[PDB]
């Protein structure tokens, strides 16, 4: 679920803002 | 990108009858300006954000109405008290045996400087934290 992608990366330690963000417009782009 | 604005907050399993964000910075992202004040997303600057949330309901059963779980992000102008549904969406848990229903949402908008953004449900008194991290709330500026 696309959800649940959104939170996992919420809780990615390895993911500073910057990185962070990035992660999550790829999630949406796809979803 | 470095500068841009980014949030990203979990609920607080220690409030009752509330979806309440965890303001403690040990488990808030409040980069670039963004900031929660009064249970709301301020942002920063004028721009393109993506803003997303996720709740999760869970029950032990099924009481004789259709009880409707609602899940909602609106918006309030800087400059006034109007506040606008951006998203929503509505479920049916029930149609003895427990129940999960999640409700996630998502969009791009065009935010100003000073606006305010808050998620909220319906029925705090479904809400579940056993999926620490699951139930949260944010805002990316594009």
């Amino acid at each position: 679920e696309c959800g649940w992608r959104i939170g996992e990366a919420g809780t990615d330690p390895n993911l500073n803002h910057q990185q962070f963000r990035a992660k999550i417009l790829s999630i949406w782009e796809e979803c | 990108p470095s500068d841009k604005p980014v949030a990203h907050v979990v609920a607080n399993p220690q409030a009752e009858g509330q979806l309440q964000w965890l303001n403690r910075r040990a488990n808030a992202l409040l980069a670039n300006g963004v900031e929660l004040r009064d249970n709301q997303l301020v942002v920063p600057s004028e721009g393109l954000y993506l803003i997303y949330s996720q709740v999760l309901f869970k029950g032990q059963g099924c009481p004789s109405t259709h009880v409707l779980l609602t899940h909602t992000i609106s918006r309030i102008a800087v400059s006034y008290q109007t506040k606008v549904n951006l998203l929503s969406a509505i479920k049916s848990p029930c149609q003895a045996k427990p129940w999960y229903e999640p409700i996630y949402l998502g969009g791009v908008f065009q935010l100003e400087k000073g606006d305010r953004l808050s998620a909220e449900i319906n029925r705090p008194d479904y809400l579940d934290f056993a999926e620490s991290g699951q139930v949260y709330f944010g805002i990316i500026a594009l």
